[PDB]
């Protein structure tokens, strides 16, 4: 999937930035800064809960 | 109805009621495609 | 294909044409799985096109 795989592979802004660009190059760059460091910390509330 | 079927066309539980009684019976499980579809998806056949 | 990125799926009729005379089953296969529409593709003219010329005498 072009997110799914985000998920599944981290399952640090630093490795989730890693993981969203290599796994969803193109959308990223039209994306913001502000706007991606917010699916960043959508991100890490989805990742809180593994279970 | 439709024809290519009930819409209810509501605006934004009550519906669940309705349904319970007039259209089919309650579910012992549900699932959901939370994600949606894209214009183009890859239909390999793994998917 | 697998990036999702610019296409419609739409021009793809083009390339499409080049492989079902070029033999290569493989990319047709690969443009079926990713979204073509054969019976919109196959038309009077393509069909026209493909038995007048590229088919042997």
């Amino acid at each position: 999937g072009r997110i799914a795989d985000v998920i599944a592979s981290l399952v640090a802004s630093s490795c989730v930035k890693e993981s969203l660009l290599r796994f969803l190059p193109r959308t990223i760059s039209r994306l913001s800064e502000e706007e991606t460091e917010s699916w960043i910390k959508w991100i890490k509330e989805v990742l809180e809960s593994p279970h | 109805d439709i024809q290519f079927g009930k819409y209810i066309r509501l605006s934004c539980e009550t519906l669940y009621d309705l349904m319970t009684q007039h259209w089919h019976l309650k579910t012992p499980n549900l699932v959901i495609s939370v994600t949606g579809g894209a214009k183009n998806f890859a239909l390999k056949p793994r998917m | 294909f697998t990036n999702d990125r610019n296409w419609e799926s739409a021009d793809l009729q083009d390339v499409m044409f080049t492989a079902l005379v070029k033999d290569r089953p493989k990319f047709v296969r690969l443009f079926l799985e990713n979204g073509l529409n054969l019976r919109k593709f196959l038309t009077t003219e393509v069909l026209r096109e493909l038995y007048t010329n590229n088919f042997s005498s």
